[PDB]
RNA sequence: AAGUCUGGGCUAAGUGGUAAAGGAUGUGGCGCCGCGAAGACAGCCAGGAGGUUGGCUUAGAAGCAGCCAUCCUUUAAAGAG
């Protein structure tokens, strides 16, 4: 999560069972579902929204604008 | 401070020959020549063999420990025997004692068998236990090794090979 | 970076490295010194890569003296030609320093801090250098 | 050469301030267990005096010094002298006797004792209580 | 069928939930554990606040026990100071004081926890608590 | 805190040999006598790092005089950092022109801000008799934020013991402090 | 094995070594292998 | 062609007999302070503890992200690590 650019949010327990809260940029989720898979063993997911936007970094930015 | 001028406790009853470039240890387990630099002197006395060095020169300093030790472990071996244990681990793997001959089974897509060197001796307690025991320590010690090199420690599994008291030290894999 | 301001010639010649330095030799500000074991033409950015350095080490921060300045103009003629048709241009500035210059000095800072300070800055430089502490001997000059 | 002055002295004090000394090697007891058997023989022989472990090689200087009858019991191992007279203790060495021998394997065992001014002894300072 | 266990816990008040450090190391009691969100605030239901400290200990047949301390150092200073929180920065900006006398009750307080059984030594790792925090002893 | 030293006459031997010898040239004056004496370096040196510029060293000539002088100046080679010479002034009753340390007492609140305390001044002039010399001179530092300064103008003083420079030397100075954050730019 | 002109202690657990005429740093860690070259 | 010449020392690389920044328990020799039979250095046997998650700061930073501060306690000792 760190690691792909998000901000984490906090972590509660569920079916016993884990839940971990974040903000991560959606140009880092892509395929997500598979790193997941294999950092977890194949027994973890997750399920993901749009919260809002926010200014990309000056070393993104600038790439972009091509 | 000091190895050389540590002197060395004799059991009853092994026995100590110097002469003039070596000392022979002999006892209940063998016997056994220790080659020795001839600057050195080794001493005997009672119950105890001493190693003495004719000045501080580095050399001399240098050679003087080796040389305590040396003897020390030709007492040793004569008298208690020396001896490494071996643990194999992983799912598939285990040993069988075959004649004198070990039949190592580690997951390559054969047996591999280990001959015996004169003066080393192989047991299997268990079947994932590995004994290897002899009167010269570094023989042992090769031996141990040679075997333990079949199939290493992984890094990723508690998986191979092991010195009984080597740690399992791993490195997360995925 | 380090050049003069204005100069009453642009060029000037060479010169020569003969000697231990005219002066310069004791510590005259700080409590740490840097000086140099041997003789070169330091440069402006050399220098400057040297005090950055030392102000990275400190993060904030401490007292950086700098006892050198390049005043000499260095020279050089344009890639590919020919000897003849006049002096080179000026393309940058440097500073003569022979040996037993205190180059730069520290203070403000733990002898811990000074000291790694100034052993990086000794290699942005073209030279041996020794670091140094202040003394009665550098006091009473 | 060193605050091993400073320490014999401090050791001196506390025993010029007595006549009776005993001896216990304080081993093995975890910081739980020691502020315990500590608080204990607080609270069972007077001021604050439990044990002041020091240097057994300083506690020899000490004991030798002020003569005080040559403590020599066994002041190798492991020693932490439970001052009784810097105290006002008796049969309060049971204080000791019953936190040891029960909470541990050996818990804070004796060595050597001095009551009076006369050497006490062995198991006969450690049944001067029973 | 679990094992005799020496647990030991660090919950704040109100939040009795039976998640970990709840759950893992309190299976093996065979836990009430929602008993504790009632034999715990009824201690501090008057208090509201205050992580009080505890022990929960199992035997042989499957039933638990817990015992408790008392309030933090660092919490009973903050409010006899007027402060919700600390100074955030310690030294420069105090943003609470209290007498030598007042760190003797709050020292009071705290008087069976700790290592000394004083006063004069007590009061004045209250007051070393309070520079940790940068509140200044009115003295 | 009266330090002294052997210390021999010598008459034609060259400099160079002395040196050799683990001795160092020097000289010994004041406006009755001039002689030149040479003295142990590292007997030298282990005195004057403590003595310096500040305190007297009282010189163990051969024939049995002991005179009380101030070191007055030490000839450094410029290329490897070492004493060459040494000029010994044969203190006698009259006042004397003189440097006394300053202890720089306090800390300042311009350091305990970021800032860095600029010494410039580590002893000051001072006319005085041998026989008053004030080994130290306290300054307070404290009321110093970074941008202040102190002159000699300020500077307590002994009796006595006056001055010997403008008062309107600046003596120490608290200056900011290097900043990583300055740099790029 | 790490191979350069300077080679260096690296963490407090590495050992500085001089094995068959060149120096080694060998440690715990085998990122600090080092050999001189 | 003429000394396998004489006395002292260093070198172990065939350095001698091809080079710099820089790097190193190579080897020898000086010097300075330090700890040490009131027992040091090395191994090894205990302990290594409270107030307290120190305050702030993220959602959590409970000795060990990071900004401050760095006290007090029992103590033989034990860092706000
Ligand atoms: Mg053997
Ligand atoms: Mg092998
Ligand atoms: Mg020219
Ligand atoms: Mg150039
Ligand atoms: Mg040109
Ligand atoms: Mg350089
Ligand atoms: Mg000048
Ligand atoms: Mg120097
Ligand atoms: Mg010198
Ligand atoms: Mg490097
Ligand atoms: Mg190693
Ligand atoms: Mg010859
Ligand atoms: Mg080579
Ligand atoms: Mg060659
Ligand atoms: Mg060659
Ligand atoms: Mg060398
Ligand atoms: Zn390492």
């Amino acid at each position: 999560l760190n690691a792909r650019r998000g901000q984490i949010l906090g972590m509660e327990p569920r079916g016993n069972a884990q839940v971990i809260r974040a903000f991560v940029p959606l140009a880092e989720m892509f395929g997500y579902a598979t790193d997941l898979r294999s950092k977890t063993q194949g027994r973890g997911s997750f399920v993901m929204f749009f919260d809002h936007y926010q200014e990309v970094p000056k070393q993104v930015q600038e790439k972009l604008i091509k | 401070s000091r190895i050389g001028r540590l002197p060395i406790p004799v059991p009853k009853g092994v026995s100590v020959e110097v002469a003039p470039g070596r000392v022979k240890v002999k006892g209940p387990k063998g016997e056994l020549e220790v080659p020795v630099s001839p600057e050195m002197r080794v001493v005997v006395e009672e119950g105890v063999v001493r190693v003495e060095r004719p000045s501080d020169e580095r050399r001399h300093k240098s050679l003087h420990g080796l040389t305590r030790t040396l003897i020390a472990n030709a007492v040793k071996g004569v008298s208690e025997g020396y001896s490494k244990e071996l643990l194999i681990k992983g799912i598939g793997y285990r040993a069988r004692l075959v004649g004198r001959a070990l039949e190592l089974t580690v997951g390559f897509s054969h047996p591999v068998v280990v001959e015996p060197p004169e003066g080393i001796t192989f047991e299997v307690p268990e079947p994932t236990r590995v004994r290897v025991s002899g009167i010269d320590k570094q023989k042992v010690g090769q031996v141990a090794a040679n075997i333990r090199a079949i199939r290493k420690p992984s890094a990723y599994h508690e998986k191979g090979i092991y010195y009984a008291g080597e740690p399992v030290r791993l490195k997360p894999g995925k | 970076m380090l050049m003069p301001r204005r100069m009453k010639y642009r060029k000037q010649q060479r010169g020569r490295l003969k000697g231990a330095t005219k002066g310069g030799d004791y510590v005259a500000f700080g409590d740490y010194g840097l000086v140099a074991l041997e003789p070169a033409w330091i440069t402006a950015q050399q220098i400057e890569a040297a005090r950055v350095a030392m102000v990275r080490h400190f993060r904030r921060g401490g007292k950086i003296f700098i006892r050198i300045f390049p005043d000499k103009p260095y020279t050089k003629k344009p890639l590919e030609v020919r000897m003849g048709k006049g002096k080179g241009n000026v393309e940058g500035y440097v500073a003569v320093v022979k040996p037993g210059r205190v180059m730069f000095e520290v203070a403000g800072v733990t002898e811990e801090q000074a000291m790694e300070a100034l052993r990086i800055a000794g290699h942005k430089l073209p030279i041996k250098t020794k670091i140094v502490r202040r003394d009665a001997y550098d006091e009473a000059q | 050469k060193r605050n091993v002055e400073l320490l014999a002295t401090l050791k001196e004090n506390l025993e010029r301030a007595q006549g009776s000394f005993f001896l216990v090697n304080y081993q093995g007891l975890p910081a739980k267990e020691t502020h315990a058997l500590r608080q204990a023989l607080k609270q069972n022989g007077a001021r604050l005096f439990v044990a002041k472990n020091t240097l057994i090689r300083l506690a020899l200087k000490e004991l030798g010094l002020p003569e005080l009858d040559g403590l020599q019991g066994p002041s190798a191992v492991v020693f932490y002298e439970d001052p009784v007279a810097a105290a006002k203790t008796l049969v309060q060495f049971a204080k000791s006797n019953p936190k040891g021998i029960p909470q541990v394997k050996s818990g804070l065992l004796q060595g050597q004792i001095l009551t009076a001014k006369d050497v006490e002894a062995l198991a006969e300072l450690p049944t001067m209580d029973e | 069928k679990k094992v005799v266990a020496v647990v030991k816990l660090q919950l704040p008040a109100g939040k009795a939930t039976p998640a970990p450090p709840v759950g893992p190391a309190l299976g093996q009691h065979g836990a009430n554990i929602m008993e504790f969100v009632k034999a715990f605030n009824a201690a501090t239901a008057n208090m509201g606040d205050a992580i009080v400290p505890v022990e929960i200990t199992i035997y042989a047949d499957r039933s638990f026990t817990f015992v408790t301390k008392t309030p933090p150092a660092s919490y009973l200073i903050r409010k006899a100071a007027g402060l919700e929180k600390g100074a955030h920065k310690p030294g420069r900006e105090k943003v609470g004081r209290i007498t030598w006398e007042q760190v003797l009750e709050i020292a009071k307080q705290k008087m069976p926890d700790l290592n000394t059984t004083d006063l004069e030594a007590a009061a004045r790792m209250i007051a070393g608590s309070a520079r940790s925090m940068g509140v200044e002893v009115v003295g | 805190m009266e330090y002294r030293l052997k210390a021999y006459y010598r008459e034609g031997e060259k400099p160079s040999a002395l040196r050799r010898a683990g001795k160092l040239p020097g000289v010994m004056y004041n406006r009755h006598l001039n002689r030149k004496v040479y003295v142990d370096l590292v007997e030298f040196d282990k005195v004057f790092r403590q003595a310096s510029i500040h305190h007297v060293i009282v010189l163990e000539l051969p024939d049995g005089q002991s005179l009380p002088t101030l070191v007055r100046q030490v000839n450094l080679d410029k290329r490897r950092r070492r004493p060459e010479h040494v000029d010994f002034f044969v203190l006698s009753d009259e006042p004397v022109e003189m440097y006394v340390p300053l202890r720089f007492v306090g800390t300042p609140a311009g350091v305990r801000a970021g800032g860095v305390l600029q010494e410039i001044h580590r002893d000051i002039l001072v006319k005085v008799s041998p026989r008053n010399i004030p080994e130290f001179i306290e300054v307070d530092v404290s009321g110093l934020e970074i941008g202040d300064s102190l002159h000699a103008s300020d500077l307590k003083l002994p009796p006595g013991v006056e001055l010997a420079v403008s008062p309107e030397e600046t003596i120490a100075a608290v200056v900011p402090p290097e900043d990583v954050e300055k740099l790029a730019e | 094995m790490k191979v350069r002109a300077s080679v260096k202690r690296i963490c407090d657990k590495c050992k500085v070594i001089r094995r068959h005429g060149r120096v080694y740093v060998i440690c715990e860690n085998p990122k600090h292998k080092q050999r001189q070259g």
